[PDB]
């Protein structure tokens, strides 16, 4: 184990371990304050849905107690869904969303009105949960460089640097004993 | 092209119903826990459900978390919401950024 | 240095069975006796544990193995712990942790200039060993029947206390070990509810 | 360990009359397996088990398997060699087909479920 | 211990013109003959492949650089990979990784024990390289194209079964192995589009 | 650094008639309560400032006096022994009583500032 | 490599009269562009091409052409100062006059094509 060639090779593995570990590092920084754009984009899109939403459920509420007959029919008979078209940001994909009675009457303009902002919604908050786990699949290989890789060589190289003293004091010790003989 | 899914009490989202999308009204951890992972089989672009529902599955949430699609959207019931989303939005915050930047 | 790999402690290693490696880390955090539970190792622990299960008429060897499989597993998810975080461990995994962390600080350390914590009898041993046990069983059964981890932590933080204290309970006291089972069956069951 | 052990004697002892044909074949299949999913495994476990491709993924529970079923015996278990290459298929039954390039079609299908 | 500056092997390889480093690593993972391919070198490579291309009336020693290019460049692409993962590979550095192993599993490998592969003819050598080279050639084009790595890999399963296999075709057959380069132009044309 | 340094007779030179009968109550919780806001300082560098609980905050706030105004006392500053053990009670003081969980109740109703 | 090669006397056989004076700017830039172009190379293994800014690329390409066109000469060319000189002004020609700071816009604009 202990050999000048594993020396060279492990020295330069070391190099090369840590200008990863400062790239890497620079990564999760840079992901980080992409990351803060959008989850603040994610906080106040949440807030101002929520609050859209839950007053088009409690004016639909308020327009059942007709009767449970009339409003199943009319909950019965356009189809719409989504296209999702990836893009990156910086490593990640990440996906861009589009869509492909009468106090009962007014509550169904409520829902319709919110559908644009909770399509906006699924596609910001799905964004940044994308960029959450980037950032932890970053983190992780900094500390497994940081906390095992890189320490790891560094201890091998000094302990390899001192077993080849130790051998080569050992010889000269050898030598000078069969120069007397 | 995916489908748009719901899941939540019947009085709250019922006229989602009006543009086709597939509405459950699941109760119980076991079944709701059913149709999201079968709305996923189905490839569902987006899967809304109310947060009185998603309290009873949040592990199976968090397993398609960092799946692309589907997109898990929490949203409040008439009633209101239990401050979920909100604290997911915040709890990643934290350790993501390390600070409440919020 | 520390370093087993040199000559005497490698041709004393030959010879004998037992090995018990003192940790300086370990010393530093005031872990005593400084005994590595990983690196450390007994050749007679297959032949003891069959005269212990004998003598006691209990699953003595059975506990020794559970208890150092957890140890063990303890080693692997600390690992993961540095790397990612301790929040993103399973409840089964967090609890494997605390109950390695009973181990560790209510069994392997022991105070030598303690009146009681000194010595611990075989039968004592039993006891302790038994209940720290129990409690893992009970809490790993509380898991599957749907309790939340943080759950049973928070509704337990008396029993794990008395458990933690079982060390310093006199040898013609040990009843009062013994009772701790019962009252870890109780608490958990009452969470599950 | 399978990987640097060796035996320099093993071709002239195996194989069709002396052991089964299938001998050296599944040998080599299995060495090359377990070399590849020891080395997946030893990375899953400090980088992530979502950091393997899908196929090393396999690879890395092959690698499991086969310490822990297959090497792992006891040492008062007694296997007949028949009984030690069939248990070799099966573990190779974990794999794609089209990762088995050590060994020959009419090898596959005779003998792999 | 397989240290190649212990004075035997450093005298040798002053006066010797040839080096084949045997490797342990290779040997473990039953990778024979287990020669280092970067390690080893031969003083006669440029002589030899003069000889070459005149014999088989090709460009062989662009070839043979080409493909201890391809092998020094992976060597490279490793070091990142192990001490950071295949996260962040480009489609071009894991066609360069998918050449290589080609290379290695496909041409290097060589079984003495089986019949055919035991001895490989000049122009048999000859025509496997040509077909291992010329997927890197055509995927690469492709990528240029606009086409992904994933899709020209999984659309190309069955050529490549033939090229891992090309070892193995009998001398007096060696048509069905330069004919490869033709399915290989044209289903990776055909992933294009 | 306290954390890696030892005397292993300091009883011998420590209590009542030698220097205080607090002398070694104080140490172990010094000591314990340094080692965890030291602690709780790492966590707070590598998974940031919300990684920390209300209480490791404190213990981190702790470590920082304790390093500024305890350990560092000057190259030309004299401390009694006095001095030094009344100096303690005051870090000491940061932390909640129930804290304190090294020191029995008699040491902690007569000393604590 | 000419990274760890040196010559210590070369500043004594160069310039005007000796070779010519663009002789040791252009040398100074394009030890710099190539060391920067290795880096740049490195970058993309570990972060991808994500990471690849405009300038970036250019530096990675211009590495590949240093070595292959620059260095890799043959055993049996024979190259003129003159030649060389060229060579590595078409070379540097690759980069904006905006990276070219080791070289004055007196000469810049005179060799630059």
């Amino acid at each position: 184990n202990p050999t000048r060639m594993e020396l060279t090779r492990l020295k330069k593995q070391l190099t090369t371990a840590t200008r990863g570990h400062k790239l890497l590092k620079d990564k999760q920084d840079e992901l980080m304050r992409q990351f803060i754009l959008l989850i603040r984009k994610n906080n106040e899109l949440r807030q101002a849905i929520e609050k859209e939403t839950q007053t088009a459920m409690k004016d639909f509420v308020l327009a059942k107690s007709v009767e449970e007959a009339f409003i199943d029919e009319l909950l019965a008979l356009e189809n719409v869904s989504i296209s999702v078209v990836e893009k990156n940001i910086m490593s990640v994909k990440v996906p861009l969303m589009n869509f492909q009675n009468a106090e009962l009457d007014r509550s169904i303009d409520g829902f319709t009105q919110l559908l644009p902002k909770l399509l906006k919604l699924a596609e910001v908050e799905k964004t940044c949960q994308l960029m959450a786990e980037e950032i932890e699949k970053t983190r992780r290989r900094v500390n497994a460089l940081e906390y095992m890789t890189i320490p790891q060589l560094e201890e091998t190289i000094y302990y390899i640097k001192m077993k080849l003293e130790e051998n080569e004091r050992a010889e000269v010790t050898r030598l000078i004993k069969v120069k007397n003989m | 092209t995916y489908k748009i899914g719901v899941v939540g009490d019947k009085d709250s989202v019922s006229p989602f119903r009006l543009f086709g999308f597939d509405v459950q009204h699941g109760t119980t951890k076991t079944e709701i826990r059913k149709t999201i992972d079968e709305m996923a089989k189905n490839e569902y672009g987006v899967i809304y459900i109310t947060e009185q529902c998603a309290n009873l599955v949040p592990e199976t949430i968090e397993r398609y978390k960092g799946q692309l699609t589907p997109a898990i959207i929490l949203i409040p019931s008439h009633q209101g919401t239990l401050g979920i989303g909100l604290e997911e939005i915040q709890n990643s915050v934290e350790k993501a950024v390390g600070q409440n930047i919020l | 240095g520390g370093d087993i790999s040199e000559p005497v402690t490698q041709n004393t290693l030959r010879v004998v069975k037992v090995f018990w490696g003192l940790d300086s880390s370990l010393a530093q955090k005031r872990h005593f006796p400084s005994i590595n539970w990983i690196q450390s190792y007994s050749l007679y622990s297959t032949e003891v544990g069959r005269y212990m299960d004998q003598i006691l008429q209990q699953d003595w060897s059975d506990m020794v193995t559970e208890g150092m499989r957890i140890l063990q597993e303890e080693e692997q998810l600390n690992e993961i712990v540095r790397l990612v975080g301790i929040d993103s461990l399973s409840d089964n995994d967090r609890l494997t942790l605390e109950v390695a962390k009973s181990i560790r600080e209510d069994y392997l350390q022991q105070n030598a200039f303690d009146d009681v914590d000194t010595f611990t009898s075989r039968e004592k041993q039993f006891n302790m060993l038994k209940v720290i046990l129990t409690f893992g069983k009970e809490a790993r059964k509380a898991l599957s029947l749907g309790a939340y981890f943080n759950e049973i932590m928070e509704g337990t933080v008396a029993v794990r206390e008395r458990i933690s204290r079982s060390k310093y309970i006199p040898e013609e006291e040990l009843a009062k070990i013994s009772s701790i089972n019962e009252e870890i069956k109780e608490t958990i069951q009452l969470i599950v509810s | 360990d399978v990987l640097p052990s060796l035996s320099r004697l093993k071709d002239k002892g195996t194989g069709a009359g002396k052991t089964r044909e299938d001998h050296a074949a599944t040998m080599n299949q299995l060495f090359a397996a377990y070399a590849q999913g020891k080395q997946a495994k030893e990375l899953a476990v400090v980088l992530g088990e979502s950091a393997l491709s899908d196929i090393d993924k396999i690879y890395a529970k092959f690698a499991e398997r086969f310490e822990n079923e297959y090497v792992n015996q006891g040492f008062y278990t007694n296997r007949t060699i028949t009984e030690t290459l069939d248990l070799g298929w099966e573990l190779l039954a974990m794999l794609p087909r089209t990762e088995l390039k050590r060994i020959k079609d009419d090898l596959l299908d005779k003998y792999l479920p």
